[PDB]
């Protein structure tokens, strides 16, 4: 899957609302502020970042990817994004009383009923849901995704990827 | 404080 | 990206040539024994096992799942699985010395090595190889996978699996 | 043994 | 026991 490019431009405090990870020596995106230059961008939760002002990211802390941001000179920020390469989807149907079969506490799936829709279809615990049906849930209370889940519909399709 | 799904 | 039936024969003791392992709640393909019907019908290292004998698996340890393969009735056993689901694919290019930029020991890769295509492309480590340029690499000794790439074009493509 |  | 590639 091809990698894109983004160019950002900082606001006022001179941040540009993302705050990023490292994952098996490489840099993912953890947190994208809503209206932000990260979000113009189009950056979510889980974005691999290839390089950052024509640098390579590969190796680079957590604390390293903050202070080169925080450091950036000029107004614009160049990134390579692979767009979230962890990704799956997983589709399920509502049973009579309105589940689709699993725990979830803190933004992770901890847990799958038995005989359910998320049995049959494979889900996996220790996984975060990004999206429900399209919907970004990273970041909002359990309760705002209970929910959203409430009016879904019978058909609910998640993008889900490992905690790590 | 675990929801069901 | 859909699931897939196999229907496997059973040997004299009952078996069909596969150890699982539980991971995040799901079920998955740890070895498949050479020229075995879960050889022949195309099982891998990586693959998840969603039913047996059309059984959910959620939930289930590896000693379960085996256990009811072992108790199994009839002489075929039917499974239904999901293709690799943690599966990725990243193609690099050997720099003037060879290389494509990464250590690697035990068939999974260690450290990225800096401004190397390895490292433009955002290879990860603690990511097992499974295959490199088409060539199965699962069961390889890390000398014949060596022999691989060296031999192999400029052009390298690899596929990839986090190692959980 | 070790395998199914 | 490890391999550049």
């Amino acid at each position: 899957m091809d990698p894109r490019e983004v160019i950002l431009c900082k606001d006022q405090d001179g941040k540009i609302g993302l705050r990023l990870k490292s994952i098996d020596n490489g840099i993912f995106v953890q947190l994208v502020q809503a209206n932000s230059p990260a979000s113009l961008v189009g950056l979510r939760f889980g974005d691999q970042v290839l390089q950052i002002n024509g640098e390579n990211c590969a190796g680079w802390s957590s604390d390293k990817a903050h202070k080169v941001l925080k450091q950036a000179f000029g107004e614009k920020i160049t990134m390579t994004i692979r767009d979230r390469p962890f990704e799956r989807t997983i589709t399920m149907h509502k049973d009579s009383t309105g589940h689709v079969g699993f725990i979830f506490k803190n933004g992770k799936i901890t847990s799958i009923v038995k005989d359910s829709s998320a049995a049959r279809n494979g889900l996996l615990t220790e996984h975060n849901i990004c999206e429900i049906n399209g919907q970004n849930v990273i970041g909002l209370k359990d309760s705002q995704i209970a929910d959203i889940l409430s009016t879904s519909g019978t058909v609910v399709t998640i993008t889900i990827m490992p905690a790590f | 404080n675990e929801f069901y799904f």
